[PDB]
């Protein structure tokens, strides 16, 4: 059998698993219950194309990205995010459980408080370090004097 | 249920769609006519999300996922995730992952049961893959070629693969994935199957310069519409088949 | 004999001379067509350049690329305090202007 | 006089002073042009004007944020230059005798003249330009604390960038943000006229939503918004326990 | 091309200016005299 | 001395990393990729003497296991031993991490 | 229709003719030699020159013999002169290098060594499905 | 938008500054100027460089831990959006930046004993 009809029998050819077993497929109900979109119906469903014919057309029309947005509640889908905060990212800080982590650093901070981590705390040794600057300035004066000579 | 179409004259469908049995991604256009297509095929069953990832258009070969969850690449940014997670419902999961092969459509092909891989991605993006999606991860190349997502199409139904892929192979991965395989093209004998065409169980969206022939053959391999089945090309198109693809 | 190459010109001749500029306050050389029908407004204000910056801007531009997308644009900030009203000036229309 | 203007004439412009004592310069002495007022009839805008005479006008009742104006200015000077940066010439091949800078051949035709279209050194910049379809992006007011703040960034602060404008100053005053560039240099007066014609663009059109400015340091690789976010970033100095 | 003289182009962009930019131009005008006015009322 | 040294920053004049060496040392499939990208007819001595740590071809195992005795090869031992600056070094500098889940 | 692909935003172009780039397939060439580019405009004195996501026309100079001989069209992919995208990155590549394709923009390989730019992958849709990283 | 880090020195990379390197193994390699770029084209290691956070860290004169660094990570698990998750998002922000800051006051007396 030539190359050519090896590669044609390769195209007929159907593969089966061996077991004979088939995969559970997960159409929705819905679909046997759609029907079927056609162009000459007057009982359309009106298309994002349709939309944009009516709204100006390609390269006019402006899509509503948030339109389709599902969320807890209707009226916080057209929000401005917050994105940056005093130079850091919200979206690094975002946590679901944040209250318990912040109650938790909350409670270990007055605990440290208690505890005197943040506790911050002699005439003779000012005298001598004020005494030792005067000989380091003296020090320097003699430098001076030096290197000009 | 194939479809013929076309995002702004291409005819490379998976390049700028992901379809699985619980939504549909779709890349942002100038125009509203892919979006529409896949609106007037898919009447509201499944969420469609126009999105961008990493601020590109080929969203098909850069996201992978199936029913129950969703991988896209590190470059992705966060309004981009907040907008997928805010467009699916709370049953698909949604990662970002750091493979570093980012073309997550081209490394990983996937159905809801089973997931093929490119053989070189990292072993925690191999489990971070077998616990988004749900699935059981196997290190595969198709017709010697690693880029499984953008070389072969796949759904519960069945499986369309390179069509120079050798009968041992169809036999060896139609037993590891549990579903039928046939070699076939799209296009007009184009062999990269992933880019051109997006199935998931009821619905398949190919190129319009997909013939008749290869048409019918993808219909019969998916079972869509009423009365197809794999059986039938080996039968019924068995003539049409060798006619064509001679 | 003829040029062998065709090149256009260096420079364009609707800015000659090039010269320094006769006052250093640019010169407003036309105003915008008066229509009596609109709103009495202030055609023209002054400012003082300070610089410039960057920004980032969500760009809603239907057709282009980078639509529903952030652009990284510069600007240039000119600082301007009000100006204060002091005349009135009236202009009559002659054969000579 | 105000009769003479109501019942002669057709075209009424007011005199305006700008405040130069609100900005940073050293310059003293204000600017002052006439500034023509369209719409309504004469009588209307000589009552305008008389009703304007002694008064603050700021920067948002004559221009709006989204709107393209005309910026006229004068540009910056660069003093005597040869015809390469003059003109663009191409520069003559390596040790050409007697100039590589040049035009090789200025008259090599009739007439026994040089043409009043050759290139040649002299004066270039400052000269008087005007450049049209400028997008204002925003109108800040000198009193909102927080006037380069956006919805998206919720940093309180102002335009001016950390040390200040380099060889400018702070702005305190209402600045208007322009896309792109100007024809002056800083410190400069700047005319801002309204377009002559209604505009043929979807860029005019257009509604700017920013999400972010940068306030960083201009005098170097500044990485940081702001002062407290440069100390928040470094952690404590040595001075800082010295002081 | 059609140059920016072209009277195909001066129509179109006259049609722009009338049905287009018109009205957006003439409400802006609208506020920025209100504010004015305003203030010379002030 | 270092041949042509003005022109040495040029991208087109740039070596391999350490961290990419790391890599090379830890994972073979990495150093096979790095060794496709070339071709080994025009490889010094046919690529046959290769040192990972200098990530250099040479043209003899006699000048090979010479070099190892030089302070180049010693100097790259010891950053190696080190360690490589990586991204996830760059992410402990300044405490940032990653959540995935 | 030309080579030159519609809808690309202008970027620094890092290849003039008379460069030599790398061959980012498995076609069989090593290297590809820029001889002109799709869509150059005329301009006395100036060389044409292409960036990423440019088609160019290259002669193979290092690679299987029958190569040698025969004007390909390629593509673009790597580019280390840095550039500024619409995001304001600026970045470059390590190489410069060009993957071979028909004038329809069907590659004559079938996988890609490396990464590819954006801009190409984006204007080539069949680059796009052979990429296995896209920076 | 978001705010990135240098590769080489650790300072916060804002838009349009600095530049990225694309290497062909699939990594990227963002700097905040050209002096990271420049060093890091020359070879230097950030580790040894004294001016770098990289050394900083190494050297043990950063605070690396404290319970106020675990509050900032890389998200890959998006939340859908929540308004008032938000506001207490940026109310936790202020109070963790107030508490850092007198923490690593604390870890600067320690060293300076
Ligand atoms: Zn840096």
């Amino acid at each position: 059998i030539g190359t050519r009809l090896q590669e044609v029998m390769a195209r007929i050819h159907v593969a089966t698993p061996m077991d004979g077993t088939t995969r559970e497929t997960f159409i929705p109900e819905a679909v046997k219950n759609l029907k079927k979109y056609d162009k000459n119906d007057p009982n359309r469903r009106v298309l994002a194309r349709d939309i944009e014919e009516a709204n100006g057309g390609a390269g006019v029309f402006n899509v509503d990205l948030r339109k389709d947005w599902i969320l807890e509640n209707p009226e916080w889908k057209y929000d401005k995010i917050p994105e940056i905060f005093d130079g850091k990212n919200v979206y690094d800080y975002i946590d679901p459980d944040i209250d318990a982590k912040l109650q938790a650093l909350e409670e270990e901070e007055e605990r440290l408080e208690k505890e005197g981590f943040y506790d911050e705390d002699d005439e003779e040794e000012e005298e001598i370090l004020q005494k030792a600057e005067y000989i380091r300035e003296q020090h320097a004066l003699i430098r001076n004097e030096a290197k000009m000579r | 249920m194939a479809v013929r179409a076309q995002f702004e004259n291409s005819n490379e469908v998976g390049v700028f769609a992901t379809l699985t049995n619980s939504y549909c991604l779709v890349a942002l256009g100038a125009s509203e006519n892919f979006y529409s297509v896949f609106e007037a095929e898919l009447q509201d069953v499944i969420p469609i999300c126009r999105t961008t990832i990493a601020g590109t258009r080929i969203i098909g070969r850069l996201t992978a996922g199936n029913r129950k969850g969703l991988l896209v690449p590190t470059t992705t940014t966060d309004q981009e995730l907040q907008h997928l997670r805010n467009s699916l419902p709370d049953d698909i999961r949604i990662q970002r992952i750091e493979e570093r092969l980012s073309a997550l459509g081209n490394v990983i092909v996937c159905n809801d049961h089973t997931a093929l891989i490119h053989p070189d991605l990292e072993r925690e993006t191999e489990e971070i893959i077998a616990d988004v999606l749900g699935v059981e991860v196997f290190r595969q190349t198709i017709a010697d070629h690693v880029l499984v997502g953008s070389y072969m199409a796949l759904s519960n139904q069945g499986g369309l693969v390179h069509p120079k892929t050798s009968i041992q192979d169809q036999d060896e991965l139609s037993s590891l994935l549990g579903v039928p395989l046939v070699a076939g093209s799209v296009n007009r004998g184009s062999n990269v199957i992933g880019g051109g065409m997006v199935v998931n169980d009821w619905l398949a969206v190919t190129g319009l310069d997909t013939t008749a022939p290869e048409l019918s053959v993808i219909e019969s391999v998916f079972r869509l519409g009423e009365g197809a089945g794999p059986g039938a090309i080996n039968t019924s198109m068995k003539n049409t088949i060798v006619e064509s693809f001679y | 004999s003829h040029r062998k190459y065709e090149a256009p010109r260096h420079g364009s001749l609707a800015f000659l001379p090039r010269k320094r500029a006769a006052r250093h306050r640019g010169r407003v050389k036309s105003f915008p067509k008066d229509d009596p029908k609109k709103p009495v407004h202030l055609t023209a204000a002054m400012g003082y350049k300070a610089g410039m910056t960057t920004i980032v801007r969500d760009l809603d531009r239907p057709g282009a690329k980078a639509h529903k997308k952030e652009v990284v644009e510069a600007v240039t900030i000119i600082d301007c305090p009000p100006m204060v009203v002091v005349g009135l000036v009236g202009y009559i229309e002659t054969p000579r202007g | 006089e105000l009769e003479r203007i109501k019942k002669y004439c057709t075209v009424v412009r007011v005199l305006a002073h700008t405040q130069i004592r609100k900005t940073p310069l050293k310059q003293k002495k204000a600017h002052l042009m006439e500034i023509q007022i369209n719409g309504g009839s004469v009588a209307d805008k000589v009552e305008f004007g008389r009703s304007l005479f002694e008064k603050p006008v700021t920067i948002d009742t004559i221009f709006e944020k989204d709107e393209m104006i005309d910026v006229i200015a004068v540009t910056k000077g660069h003093g005597f230059v040869g015809v390469t940066a003059r003109w663009g010439t191409k520069k003559l091949p390596r040790k050409t005798h007697k100039g590589l800078r040049k035009v090789a051949c200025i008259g090599a035709w009739h007439p026994s003249h040089v043409q009043w279209t050759v290139a040649r050194a002299g004066q270039m910049g400052y000269h008087h330009r005007t450049s049209v379809n400028h997008k204002i992006y925003r109108i800040g007011k000198g009193d909102d604390e927080a006037n380069a703040s956006t919805e998206t960034d919720l940093t309180k602060k102002k335009i001016t960038p950390m040390g200040g404008f380099v060889r400018y100053g702070e702005v305190n005053n209402d600045y208007v943000m322009i896309k792109g560039s100007v024809p002056g240099v800083k410190k400069r007066i700047m005319t801002l006229r309204k377009s002559l014609f209604t505009h043929t663009s979807r860029k005019a059109l257009e509604k700017v939503e920013l999400k972010w400015i940068d306030t960083s340091s201009e005098f170097g690789h500044g990485a940081f918004q702001t002062a407290a976010e440069k100390k928040q970033f470094m952690g404590t100095l040595k001075k800082d326990l010295q002081t | 091309a059609k140059s920016a003289r072209a009277s195909r182009i001066k129509e179109n962009h006259q049609r722009f200016k009338k049905n287009i930019a018109g009205p957006v131009e003439a409400a802006r005008l609208e506020r920025l005299s209100a504010k004015l006015m305003a203030i010379a009322q002030a | 001395g270092v041949f042509a040294k003005r022109t040495m920053t040029k991208t087109r004049r740039r070596l391999r990393d350490l961290d990419q060496i790391e890599r090379d040392l830890r994972s073979p499939r990495h150093l096979q990729q790095y060794k496709e990208t070339k071709a080994a007819e025009d490889l010094p001595g046919l690529g046959l003497y290769y040192c990972i740590e200098c990530a250099k071809w040479f043209e003899s195992e006699t000048s090979l296991v010479g070099h190892r005795k030089g302070k180049p090869h010693k100097r790259r031992l010891k950053q190696l031993k080190e360690g490589a600056y990586t991204h996830e070094e760059a992410m402990a500098a300044i405490g940032y991490r990653i959540d995935n889940g | 229709k030309r080579g030159a692909p519609g809808g690309k935003l202008k970027m620094t172009l890092g290849l003039p003719v008379g460069a030599i780039m790398n061959c980012a397939d498995n076609s069989g060439a090593r290297n590809l030699y820029i001889i002109a580019v799709k869509g150059a405009g005329a301009r006395l004195n100036r060389l044409p020159a292409g960036g990423v996501g440019d088609m160019v026309m290259a002669t193979v100079k290092k690679g299987k013999p029958e190569l040698r001989k025969k004007v390909h069209p390629a593509v673009i992919v790597r580019q280390a002169k840095p550039w500024k995208r619409f995001d304001g990155v600026f970045l470059y590549f390590e190489d410069n290098a060009g993957v071979i394709v028909n004038p329809k923009g069907e590659m004559k390989g079938s996988a890609i060594t490396g990464p590819v730019g954006k801009e190409a992958a984006e204007l080539w849709p069949r680059i796009a499905s052979n990429a296995g990283v896209v920076m | 938008m978001r705010i990135e880090n240098c590769f080489f020195c650790g300072r916060p990379a804002w838009p349009s500054k600095g530049i990225t390197f694309m290497r062909n193994d699939g990594k990227a390699f963002r700097f905040c100027r050209s002096k990271c770029h420049k060093n890091f084209k020359m070879k230097r290691n950030p580790r040894k460089l004294k001016w770098t956070k990289a050394y900083r860290k190494n050297a043990g004169k950063e605070m690396v831990v404290d319970s106020t660094l675990q509050f900032a990570a890389r998200r890959n698990v998006p939340v859908r959006y929540n308004r008032e998750l938000w506001q207490k998002t940026l109310k936790a922000m202020e109070r963790i930046s107030e508490i850092r800051a007198r923490r690593e006051r604390v870890f600067y007396k320690k060293r300076m004993a």
